[PDB]
């Protein structure tokens, strides 16, 4: 199922901008022209109406993306071996700032290369890769050249591939929807072998070099990878388990292999980290479920299931027919599977997000404060984009491939028919959450500000404790023994066990109490969540029609008005539901790091000293004052910029440059979201004038920007001062204490 | 109710009869122009003002004007 | 190939190669003469 | 970005010529510019000096009011 | 002593500042050893200050009572290259820039499809027109002479 030779290999369209469209390759009349061109490069589906193509030219930018990454990735190895002190940082983690760029010294800006030890200047680095490095067993740097060559060789290969399968040998459409096949080999092969592979690299490699280097060794006496395979004496010496060989695998005596396979639970007090066995023994565990888990799906061989048998089967007497028909939706639309890959891949960040940080994976990490906190906000900041696309896409297909005279399903038509309800009951939740989370604040400045302590929401005046969370909490901290026999720890520190972990006079991890505090702005998270969702919901399904416009599906999905007539229409498409909802998930996302960042900082970071006393970075203050929005104006967003705002004249003066650079970009935005574009059209006009008096007037003639254009403008730039101006101030905070 | 006004620099292609959402616009047989047609607005009382007949004007300036004027329950496209 | 001469005559590709000369000009000019405030010929 | 960098005396200042010139032009000698009312030989300064220039040249003479304030960049 | 200002290699907070930053500088240094490659970009870096200050106090600039240079820009010729010299190097190369930009709009105006030609630069025509603009100020005065420069 392959064309060869579908489409010539040429640079004639390289030189006719716009060929993709009829309308575009016609040429610049105006300057709307070449805006137009940019905004249509990548919808595949304008271009043409055949599935076949549009698969076709959808599977080759996918080895342009990976072939990026790759190069990304290169990159990022290559400057840790050239430019890095990661050999330094090696014999000291604890006392060694990572640091992997350098900064050519030409017009001053070689004050960026401060002091970060192991007598190496440049700037400090916070992805956490020494970490990875660590982990991994690599200790020299011919290792991570090695790394480097072999990933551009691979960029080299994705390219290669992405060139063939669209000029040489196009896979036809039978190919792509062969679903069950795709299924079945991104289970067994793609996941389980590559987590079985990994096994045996931790197994055979960093197990021996990690224990080497955890008993103190130096890194540069620690035997290399390869003569822990062909001198099976050392690994011997190391587990006697490895001197019986594979024999107790094969006659199910499992037990024998329980000195490097364990189900400890909790950090490694060395490092601080999770046990590298029992990552290990979990990384088998999972290879061998996907393992089973892609035999399911039926293929030439008879045995297994079909998936539209499988969906056949669930109907109900609420839903009528059920899930028949979405078999074949979901195989002839691309966007459908678009935004629910989107939404489930927007939500698995947010967990990983959540998990990496009270389960530290990787050696000398919970120490690294910097490394978490920059962590934690660009994964939740990734999945709220994704879940906002995941949206924006359903909202597509809603609008193009919806078809109920060939493709009906009972689901859709039930849910579209009673969409008033579902939305007048959500806009009550959203105002009742509102009230009832917001207005606790403003009651308690009200009370404060009045001099009426004793009337207010807190923990010693009116409590709101959260029983449900702390009963859980409970119920974990109890797990082993009771629950869980096979465990020694809980899977996690933050439950309340009691016990405390410190590594270099640090603390790592410790219980974290839940107050009301906690209850208020949980709540708030709750309230801005629901109404994004609000938004979302109410943007995707009036979609086609409303009893405003009952023909809106005829206007598309992208379109500014209909007019100022029924007393003013601006604002009805469903690509303005995204561009509202962009704001909210913003706002929601800005508060949970936030709390997030304010917690940690208050009642888990901080030092220990010889007697055991901990001394936190703020002293344990949120309890008592984060229930007031002036505390969190005075105590969090006052205190704690008085980093940035004097790290001039010294090595973090770009984050100071960063922060006035993102107030002025966020300050920006403003005049395209609060004007129209007919005061700017009138303006051009009186400016085209003198123009033409001095013959320099172009025949391209200037247009002003149209207004879903504005809009965009308007929202990208408010969303990059905003999120540039918290990462300024986040980094340069934590850098520095 | 809405006011629609015709001028006489019409050409009489019919596009805006077409792409009125209500029946506001009608045509009728004139001299004057080579189709021998002008358009006329006999039902401005269903109007509500979404202006899509002056998109559709292929005169350099409009020969079809819509001046948004007292609201009534039509011309707000209510229906509660 | 007349193809490709046209290409690199496109608006971008030709403010890009401009503003990486002119950078680089000005860049080798101030590394040669830092720190200049008036005007001394 | 001067700043930033660690060294101040990089930066554009201008003093503003004009109004320091306007200002020893009413009798401020913050500035030594000498010129109509700060010269004590000009005309302007002998017409008015018996009528009201004393108390005036006192008063702008004074640094802890607001009367012709000092500038600068 | 125009406006109360003194002149830099007579200023005490001048040589204040200078200490202070040549002092800060070598605060860094003894945490590396001299032969070190962070001490030898130190020690370029103090030389390169004190190269500067020296520079800052031969050209004759004024210093106020912080300790910084200030520009004057009235037009005395004690102080022409702070202000007037870049003034008229600016103006003449955005004349000449302008008068290409200019040149080039109006070779093209004749053709078939102006707007083809905007997007998609004829680089041998811009070329010869580059060089032109070598002479802009005698072509733009002659041409407003002739009542050519003005569109009718
Ligand atoms: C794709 C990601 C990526 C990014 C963001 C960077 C970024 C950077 N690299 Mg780089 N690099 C990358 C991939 C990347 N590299 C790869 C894949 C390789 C090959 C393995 C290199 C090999 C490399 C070398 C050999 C050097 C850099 C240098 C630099 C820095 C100066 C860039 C410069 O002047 O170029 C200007 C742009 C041109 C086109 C030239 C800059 C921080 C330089 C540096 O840090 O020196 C102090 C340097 O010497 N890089
Ligand atoms: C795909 C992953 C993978 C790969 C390529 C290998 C490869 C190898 N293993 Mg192995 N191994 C793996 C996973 C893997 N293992 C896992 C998950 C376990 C845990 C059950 C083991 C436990 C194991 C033992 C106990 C021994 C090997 C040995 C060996 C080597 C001889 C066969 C060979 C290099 C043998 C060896 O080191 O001989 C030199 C040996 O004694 N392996
Ligand atoms: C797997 C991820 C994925 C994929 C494959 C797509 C694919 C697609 N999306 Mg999409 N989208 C996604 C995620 C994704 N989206 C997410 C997460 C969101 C929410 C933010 C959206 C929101 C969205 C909207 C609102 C729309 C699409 C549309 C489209 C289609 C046309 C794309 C196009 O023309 O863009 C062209 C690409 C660009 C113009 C580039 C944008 C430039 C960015 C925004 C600025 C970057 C700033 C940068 C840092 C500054 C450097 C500048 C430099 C020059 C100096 C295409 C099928 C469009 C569509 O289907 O219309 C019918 C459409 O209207 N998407
Ligand atoms: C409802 C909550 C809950 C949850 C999430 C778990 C979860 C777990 N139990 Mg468990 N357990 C529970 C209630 C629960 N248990 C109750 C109510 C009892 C009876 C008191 C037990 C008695 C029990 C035993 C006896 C064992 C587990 C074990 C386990 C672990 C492995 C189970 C498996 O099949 O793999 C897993 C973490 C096993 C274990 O320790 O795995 C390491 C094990 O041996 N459980
Ligand atoms: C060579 C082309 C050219 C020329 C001769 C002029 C000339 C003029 N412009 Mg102008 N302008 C241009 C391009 C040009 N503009 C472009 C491309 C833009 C869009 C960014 C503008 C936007 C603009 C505004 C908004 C305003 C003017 C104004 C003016 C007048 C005041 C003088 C001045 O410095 O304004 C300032 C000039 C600028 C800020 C323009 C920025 C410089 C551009 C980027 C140079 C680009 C040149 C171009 C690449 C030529 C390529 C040549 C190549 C093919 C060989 C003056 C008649 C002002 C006026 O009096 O209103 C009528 C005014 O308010 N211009
Ligand atoms: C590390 C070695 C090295 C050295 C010694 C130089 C030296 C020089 N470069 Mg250079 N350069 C280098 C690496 C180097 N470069 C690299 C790696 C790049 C990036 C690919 C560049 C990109 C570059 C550009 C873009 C320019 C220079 C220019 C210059 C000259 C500036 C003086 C001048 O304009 O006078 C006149 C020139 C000479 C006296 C001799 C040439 C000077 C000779 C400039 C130049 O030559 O101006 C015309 C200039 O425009 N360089
Ligand atoms: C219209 C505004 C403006 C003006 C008139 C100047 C003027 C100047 N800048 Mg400058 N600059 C500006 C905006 C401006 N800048 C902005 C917005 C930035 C930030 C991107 C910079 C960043 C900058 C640097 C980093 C440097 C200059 C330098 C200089 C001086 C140039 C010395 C030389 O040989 O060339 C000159 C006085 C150089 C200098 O030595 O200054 C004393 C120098 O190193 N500038
Ligand atoms: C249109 C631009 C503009 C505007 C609105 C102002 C407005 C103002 N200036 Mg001002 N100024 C300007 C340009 C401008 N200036 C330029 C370009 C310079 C540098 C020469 C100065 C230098 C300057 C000084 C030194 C002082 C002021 C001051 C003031 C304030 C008091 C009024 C005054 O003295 O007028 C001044 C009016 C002018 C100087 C006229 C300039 C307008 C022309 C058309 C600009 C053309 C530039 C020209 C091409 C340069 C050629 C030089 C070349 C030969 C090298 C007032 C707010 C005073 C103040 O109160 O400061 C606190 C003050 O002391 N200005
Ligand atoms: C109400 C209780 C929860 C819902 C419940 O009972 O779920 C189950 C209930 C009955 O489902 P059926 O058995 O009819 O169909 C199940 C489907 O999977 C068949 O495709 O759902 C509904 O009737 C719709 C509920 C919509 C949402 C209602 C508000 C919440
Ligand atoms: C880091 C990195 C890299 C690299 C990587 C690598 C180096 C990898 C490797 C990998 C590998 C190297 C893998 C492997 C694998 C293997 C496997 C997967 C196997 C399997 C096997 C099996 C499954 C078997 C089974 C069995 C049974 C069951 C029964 C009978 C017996 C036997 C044994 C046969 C690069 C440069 C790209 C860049 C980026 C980053
Ligand atoms: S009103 Fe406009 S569209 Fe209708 S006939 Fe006249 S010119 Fe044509
Ligand atoms: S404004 Fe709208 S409703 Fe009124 S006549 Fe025009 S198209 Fe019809």
């Amino acid at each position: 199922l392959v064309d060869r030779d579908p489409i010539k290999t040429s640079f004639e369209e390289w030189a006719k901008p716009g060929h993709f469209s009829r309308t575009i390759a016609k040429g610049p009349d105006t300057t709307t022209w070449i805006w137009n061109l940019h905004a249509d490069a990548h919808d595949f589906d304008s271009h043409t109406s055949d599935l076949e193509e549009i698969s076709r030219k959808v599977f080759s930018a996918h080895f342009g993306q990976l072939s990026i990454i790759f190069l990304w990735l290169s990159g990022m190895y290559f400057h840790g071996a050239r430019f890095s002190n990661y050999e330094a940082w090696l014999s000291d983690p604890t006392h060694i700032g990572p640091s992997a760029q350098v900064v050519w010294p030409i017009v001053g800006q070689e004050i960026l290369n401060g002091d970060v030890g192991g007598g190496f200047r440049g700037i400090q680095i916070t992805s956490g890769f020494f970490q990875i490095w660590r982990a991994s067993g690599i200790t020299s740097e011919l290792q991570l050249y090695c790394t480097a060559i072999g990933a551009l060789v691979f960029a080299a290969l994705m390219l290669f591939a992405g060139w063939f399968h669209y000029h040489k040998a196009a896979p036809k459409l039978a190919w792509f929807q062969d679903v069950e096949s795709m299924l079945n080999h991104h289970l067994a092969g793609l996941l389980g072998l590559g987590s079985l592979s990994w096994a045996g690299h931790q197994v055979h490699v960093s197990l021996p070099i990690n224990q080497f280097l955890n008993a103190g060794v130096d890194p540069k006496e620690i035997p290399l990878p390869h003569e822990f395979i062909l001198n099976r004496d050392l690994l011997a010496q190391l587990y006697p388990s490895f001197a019986e060989g594979a024999t107790p695998f094969f006659t199910l005596n499992w037990s024998k292999y329980s000195e490097f396979l364990t189900f400890r639970g909790g950090l490694d007090p060395v490092t601080g980290g999770l046990w590298l066995t029992d990552i290990a023994h979990h990384h088998l565990a999972i290879a061998i479920l996907f393992l089973i888990a892609g035999h399911m799906y039926r293929t030439n061989w008879g045995i297994g299931h079909g998936i539209k048998d499988i969906l056949e089967a669930h109907k109900g007497p609420f839903t009528g027919q059920g899930h028949k028909g979405l078999y074949e939706i979901l195989t002839t639309s691309w966007h459908a599977q678009l935004s629910l890959n989107l939404a489930m891949l927007g939500s698995l960040t947010i967990i990983v997000a959540h998990h990496m940080y009270s389960m530290p994976p990787y050696p000398y990490l919970a120490t690294d404060y910097a490394t978490q906190l920059s962590l934690f906000t660009h994964h939740m900041w990734i999945g709220g984009f994704l879940i906002v696309g995941a949206a924006a896409h359903a909202a597509i297909f809603m609008v193009r491939d919806y078809d109920p005279t060939n493709r009906y399903n009972d689901l859709l038509d039930r849910v579209l028919r009673h969409r008033d309800a579902i939305i007048s009951h959500l806009n009550w939740v959203c105002i009742f959450l509102g009230f009832h989370s917001f207005g606790l604040y403003i009651h308690n400045d009200t009370m404060s500000a009045l001099g009426r302590p004793q009337d207010m929401f807190s923990d010693t005046a009116i409590q709101l404790q959260p029983v449900f969370a702390q009963w859980i909490q409970n119920t974990h901290a109890l797990a082993p023994g009771v629950t869980a026999p096979g465990e020694t720890a809980s899977t996690s520190l933050t439950w309340g066990g009691g016990e405390l972990v410190a590594v270099g006079g640090k603390v790592a991890l410790l219980p974290i109490p839940l107050g009301t505090a906690d209850f208020l702005v949980h709540h708030i998270h709750a309230f801005t969540i629901h109404v994004t969702v609000l938004i979302l919901l109410k943007g995707v399904l009036f979609a086609r029609s409303s009893r405003l416009i009952p023909d809106k599906a005829n206007l598309g999905f992208r379109f500014p008005c209909d007019g100022p007539g029924r007393g003013g229409t601006c604002q009805v498409s469903a690509w303005d539901h995204v561009f509202l909802g962009l704001f909210w998930m913003y706002n929601a996302i800005s508060v949970v790091i936030f709390h997030f960042s304010w917690k940690m900082q208050s009642d888990v970071w901080g030092s220990i000293s010889d007697q055991g006393v901990v001394t936190h970075i703020t002293g344990g203050n949120f309890a008592q004052s984060s229930i007031t929005i002036n505390g969190w104006l005075r105590d969090f967003l006052w205190a704690q910029a008085s980093q940035v705002i004097q790290s001039y004249g010294s090595s973090l003066s770009a984050y100071g440059l960063f922060f006035l650079g993102a107030h002025f970009v966020w300050a920006f935005s403003l005049m395209f979201l609060f004007s129209g574009r007919g005061y700017w059209q009138e303006l051009i006009e009186s400016i085209v004038w003198a123009h033409n008096k001095l013959k320099v007037a172009p025949a391209t003639q200037p247009r002003a920007l149209s207004i879903i254009q504005g809009r965009a403008v308007g929202v990208t730039h408010y969303l990059l001062g905003g999120i540039a101006t918290t990462w300024a101030f986040f980094l340069a905070r934590i850098i520095a204490v | 109710s809405h006011s629609v006004k015709i001028y006489d620099t019409c050409i009489g292609c019919t596009q805006c009869v077409r792409a009125c959402p209500t029946d506001v616009l009608e045509m009728i047989p004139w001299d004057g122009c080579k189709a021998k047609q002008i358009a006329s607005a006999p039902r401005t009382e269903d109007c509500v003002g979404c202006k899509r007949c002056e998109s559709a004007c292929p005169t350099d300036f409009l020969s079809v004007r819509v001046y948004l004027w007292h609201e009534t329950t039509r011309s707000m496209g209510l229906a509660y | 190939m007349r193809d490709l001469k046209t290409y690199l005559s496109v608006a971008p590709v030709l403010s890009t190669l401009w503003f990486g000369s002119l950078a680089g000009l000005l860049i080798e000019i101030n590394r040669l003469f830092p720190d200049a405030l008036t005007f001394p010929f | 970005v001067m700043l930033a960098f660690g060294t101040p005396e990089k930066q554009i200042l201008i003093e503003p010529i004009f109004a320091q010139w306007i200002q020893s032009a009413h009798g401020k000698t913050s500035y030594g510019f000498d010129v109509l009312l700060s010269s004590t030989s000009g005309p302007a300064f002998n017409a008015g000096r018996s009528i009201w220039l004393p108390g005036w040249l006192n008063a702008i003479n004074e640094n802890s009011n607001s009367l012709f304030l000092t500038i600068g960049p | 002593d125009i406006s109360g200002l003194t002149p830099c290699k007579d200023s005490k907070q001048f040589a204040k500042r200078e200490k202070q930053q040549i002092k800060k500088l070598e605060s860094s240094l003894k945490l590396y050893a001299p032969e070190s490659a962070p001490a030898l970009a130190l020690n370029a870096q103090i030389e390169k200050t004190k190269r500067r200050f020296d520079n800052y106090g031969k050209y004759g600039l004024l210093c106020g009572s912080d300790g910084l240079p200030h520009l004057i820009v009235n037009g005395d010729q004690r102080h022409w290259g702070e202000f007037i010299t870049p003034g008229i190097l600016f103006l003449y190369i955005a004349g000449w820039i302008g008068w290409v930009g200019r040149s080039y709009l109006i070779a093209i105006s004749g053709e078939k499809k102006p707007a083809m030609k905007e997007i998609i630069i004829d680089v041998p025509l811009a070329s010869r027109i580059i060089f032109r603009g070598f002479i802009w100020p005698v072509a733009a005065y002659r041409e407003f002479l002739n009542g050519d420069l003005i569109a009718k």
